[PDB]
């Protein structure tokens, strides 16, 4: 613990006196360079003055420079500012920033908590700067040869309503404690920093702040408020049993980026059973083949070790923080790759209920074939049906793994008389030569 | 854990009726509730879901304003009010918990549709219903000209279960459904409340 | 990090000249640098390769002898002298940075060729500039008869960017280059430095 | 711990004396058997003498007996080796082994480190044996029956520059430390030791030790050192998007065996990005989907979850130690496959500065279609063009990963007013009806 | 380990003979023994299995009364007496060794059939033996008209290796077999005892 208290801040009036007094403890405070910076409420930090190490050199900024009296006592290890003949333009939130190095490569590292004090920039940044998630955005700092191009430039991201924290120290380099995403930058006399990617984190003030050895004061940046601005999922994937199969499916940022990702497994006939929960974890009573990983707006479902229990749609579902709705995958039909079986092929000819009924519905089936695709075509003597018949198959055998198929050709009570043979022809992998049985009337 | 869902059945096109839900097993004033559609034969389309009467309440874009969802802790039961009806809409129904309190050791389903009721089924059509004519036949029974969907075919009330495959039913010109059972039948029609033995 | 390469142009055949490549953002004396070619149309030919110029220089079979590489850490610069340039070193050259140090726990592109900068563009020919030729035809316009490759061109100063699709330049029996960009058109040619805007 | 520290030795001449003392720690000192063993700068390990329990029953090698003597210390449980009257043959390193197991069956365990004294074997093991990777390797000791067939077996790996390390123990048996790899073996008077599959770590040198109740000594075995014996890549690779993709690319040993491989990603018109630096790790800024593993001599790219964004040039470089050179990959193209679009066709008749200017460049375009392969013919009145008009193909769209290709037909100005129609016929998968604009003059 | 077997070679059917499995290298007395019958090309066929002299003996059901196992822990052998022999029985058989003792830490083939011995080779016919026939063809030569099966052929004695592929023998009318080696031929026949260096 490096940590920085602060007090002595409070309501006070125009021309007045204010005693502020920080305390550091958890590292030798008097070794370090200290300094009081000052942040106007909804405006950029304004460096208001520094104490060396020994509490020799003082260094005040000249909007404030002759009134106030940086001083520093080593042996109850605090520092205080003594603000005599207040103006209206100090109000605002006081801090005393550690500092790591010397001067003039001056590090605010470590930041008080802020006290309330009642009562221009040199560095020309911008006043703001717009990204977009997963962006590269280049918020660049401005100075003279005396700021950015001959000392060190360090970039602050001060998040809203709490004190600044260091990112960039020594124009390249990054404490411990910041992600690589953010990298310094100097050329000349002009600096920046580059963010790869943004999150929502990264909505904050980013200021530069350099010293300058012919003004003598640590000038900071100005603002530059950086404002960020269906799971798609494969129709049927499979695979042989024993495999791995990954179904992969992905979103948006608002539908999985952002937001847990889960995996339903729902059998046919039955409701859908959650198999994944957490963009990794995985309830009890599920076994643990049945893995999920999801990377950035990829969310992966491993099934290892098919089986005939396996089959089923495989969904992905994950709230929209946009939508404001727990938007479902597309749904993957995963079957398993059986060895191609033998259709075994009947037929029925209709009864004489059909008879009595008024209608003729003549069925042809197809048992315990793989896979999916078959057909079936009514030839009745040599004749094609003219798009009459209707068929449905079954899903995969929850345990033989094969297909059932029913072809039901419905035709008029008179028009089962007007014919005599009535015959279905099946066209499938497994039976190169047809099979068909040909019943008569 | 249990949800229990009632009032699925015919419906007038523009009709209105009500969704219960019953809900036992958990306590459920601790778990936010939601309602998803599944059209027959197709993909879970989410209704909508709730935890709080007065919190926001979150409807899907096709059913924002026409259904109103509400709770009720005192008797265990989340409530659905479909008014205005739409064709598409004729789908099941299905009643889920949706965990939204995550507890420190106890990890559970925290923000996933944990438990699922067994749903039911909603007809948004103008036809009436029609009692299932049942025909016997791999000894098979076809059940045909039955409205609506669905109809409980089974061989020997249960009694014979190996090799009992049954196909999904089809919409027929004249819209009136049709199943057969392959291996007497018990055919049971809940909308038209016939159960008929073949 | 940024390496920017200068000294990209016409040159006649047999001919000398430096490229200039400044280097900002990392220690220079720290990181072995190289030179690659990269054919217009064609893979990258590594040109060659320095560390410390009492160091031994590498350099590409092709180029044994003609090519002199160079640093300057004070300016953190890398030099090529490239002298009796060959027809097929007509080409883009890249200035890349290859880390040849790694620290313990940093781990960065060791013996990668790490960053690249934009590369110049070589042509060694005794033909002469041409200026561009700008004809307005999906609005689209051609820019026929330019020499050399590359001209920047863009539809309403880049305002207008999407759907602007440039395909390659061609080689005509003229020798000449030609494109177009398909949807005002400002079409900026460098080596003959012309501006015009149609 | 049972280490066992020992020193007593430097520089000495010929004829003197010399006292060598190895202290035992972390075990019952006085309880154990010990021994003195020695090893001559680059020879084989020669059993000095060794000392029991009790220190009552002294052994000593024919080579050194009557000029050394083994003493033993268990009150301040150190053990001492008294040499007196050394020879030219006495400059070696010197260890103390304990003894695990009662004498005949000897077993050396814990050996010291090595004291540097400066001033024939028994068992015919062999001089070496070469092996190679994944091989196995029988290293056979051979000795008389009172050697390898009544004592028991034991086999010390002693990799170079180090203490030996027990192996096998009791002709059969390993300690708790040596994978079961090693197999001890033993019949009749010749034993044997067989490594089934060798790494990097089986380079040492592997001694054969056995008591001798005739000897009475504990001949050791005769070293045996056991030794271990551009960059083509695919032109263009494919893959829907979702897909993994796998570029694999292979030099030789000099090119990417033995080099760090890289791969780089060079999007169209821009410069390459390195994706992958080391044999598998991937730079920061880069999404994790971009993995990398060298397998011999083979590098594998494998592009997860591929998107517009993905399709690029994709480079595998390795350094090159004979050609002194970062040989490079042939560059893979990389494209996504998009369901085939429909090309929209437009023709320009040339423009009328065409004729002012003496030339008729007629362009004819085809927007927004898959795949690459497409063919324009300039039916110019049913006519076609003979080598003249030239065209070429836009790269994968970067959002619509879509092609676009532009024919111009450059003819004489002469040519444009001797003829009255010009049109151009397009082939593709997506529009199997040809689509032609025909314009007049 | 090592299981030699002794006994294989020429018998009249119905005869008698006796497998001798001499086993060094472990002990003898605390695993299982077994022998294994394997068909000139086909599958392994279980003879018999044995722990105890006074235990239970187990036999193959097609084997049951012909066959008699037996040990001898003093001379660590195992023994085989095979009697009435039938023709389907013409083999080799494998002395394997069936460890059914684990220990705690020692993981060793429990109940696995660890170690197998080189295995003997049994024929049950009555022909009479006759001395192989070299006959030279890539160079080659044919070994025909030996009886029985096996006969160890080689290039050079076995100096020249690489190449010398052998095919396996086959059946002829006059039930005489035959090998050709492929890259001096060395064919040795032990059941008839003769080498011939062609």
């Amino acid at each position: 613990e490096v940590q920085v208290l602060e007090s002595g801040g409070g309501l006070v009036q125009p021309g007045g006196s204010l005693r502020l007094s920080c305390a550091a403890s958890g590292f030798t405070f008097s070794s370090y360079d200290m300094s009081w910076v000052r942040q106007a409420p909804g405006k950029g930090l304004e460096w208001v003055s520094g104490i060396s190490y020994s509490g020799g050199s003082t260094y005040y900024a000249d909007s404030v420079k002759g009134r106030f009296t940086i001083s520093r006592d080593n042996s109850k290890n605090t520092l205080y500012l003594q603000m005599n003949s207040l103006r209206a333009e100090d109000t605002a939130v006081y801090y005393c920033a550690r500092d790591v190095n010397f001067v003039p490569l001056v590090t605010f590292d470590y930041w008080g908590q802020g006290t309330l004090v009642t009562v221009q920039s040199v560095l020309t940044q911008p006043p703001s700067a717009s990204g977009t998630p997963g962006q590269r955005v280049t918020l660049s700092c401005t100075g003279s040869s005396s700021n950015i191009g001959s000392n060190s430039v360090t970039w602050y991201q001060q998040l809203p309503g709490t004190a600044p924290k260091l990112l960039i120290y020594d124009d390249n380099q990054r404490p411990s404690g910041v992600p690589d995403r953010f990298s310094g930058s100097k050329s000349g006399t002009s600096a920046s920093l580059a963010i790869s990617g943004l999150r929502s984190e990264d909505e904050a003030d980013y200021y530069c702040g350099t010293w300058d050895y012919s003004l003598s004061a640590y000038v900071f940046g100005g603002g530059t408020k950086l404002t960020v601005l269906v799971l798609t999922q494969p129709p049927s994937a499979s695979g042989t049993p024993g495999q791995r199969v990954t179904i992969s499916c992905s979103g948006s940022s608002s539908n999985i980026g952002s937001n847990a990702v889960s995996w339903y497994q729902q059998l046919p006939g039955t409701a859908p059973k959650l198999l994944i929960y957490a963009d990794n974890k995985r309830p009890s009573g599920v076994p643990d083949r049945f893995s999920g990983s999801k990377s950035g707006t990829s969310a992966s479902l491993a099934i290892s070790g098919l089986r005939s229990e396996d089959e089923a749609d495989y969904y992905c579902g994950a709230w929209d923080s946009s939508l404001n709705a727990y938007v479902f995958g597309g749904g993957t039909k995963l079957t398993v790759l059986r060895t191609v079986a033998a259709p075994s092929v009947f037929i029925f000819p209709p009864s004489d209920e059909q008879l009595k009924s008024g209608t003729a519905s003549v069925v042809c089936l197809l048992n315990n074939f793989y896979p999916r695709e078959a057909k079936v075509q009514w030839k009745v003597d040599n004749a094609l049906q003219s798009g009459n018949s209707q068929e449905s198959v079954t899903e995969q055998d929850s345990k033989d793994s094969t297909y059932s198929l029913s072809s039901t050709l419905t035709l008029s009570k008179a028009d089962y008389e007007k014919h005599k043979v009535y015959a279905c022809e099946v066209t499938h992998q497994g039976l190169s030569s047809p099979v068909t049985k040909s019943f008569n009337r | 854990v249990q949800l229990l869902e009632s009032g699925g059945g015919l419906v007038q096109p523009g009709g209105s009726l009500r969704l219960s839900c019953a809900a036992s097993g958990f306590t459920f004033s601790d778990y936010a509730m939601s309602w998803v559609r599944q059209a027959p034969g197709k993909g879970l389309e989410w209704v909508s879901w709730i935890y709080s009467g007065s919190g926001n309440k979150y409807y899907a874009d096709s059913v924002k304003g026409r259904f109103t969802i509400s709770r009720d802790n005192s008797k265990n039961t989340l409530y659905l009010q479909m008014n205005s009806l739409r064709a598409e809409d004729t789908a099941v129904y299905y009643c889920a918990r949706f965990p939204i309190a995550r507890t420190s050791n106890s990890q559970s389903s925290y923000d996933g549709m944990d438990v699922w009721g067994q749903g039911t089924l909603v007809t948004v059509s103008s036809a009436s219903t029609k009692g299932p004519s049942v025909f016997p036949l791999a000894l098979g029974c076809l059940v045909k000209d039955y409205f609506p969907e669905p109809v409980t075919v089974s061989w020997n009330s249960g009694a014979l279960t190996s090799g009992v495959h049954t196909f999904p039913a089809v919409l027929q010109s004249s819209g009136l459904y049709s199943l057969s059972s392959v291996v007497t039948c018990n055919v049971d029609h809940k909308p038209s409340n016939t159960k008929v033995d073949k």
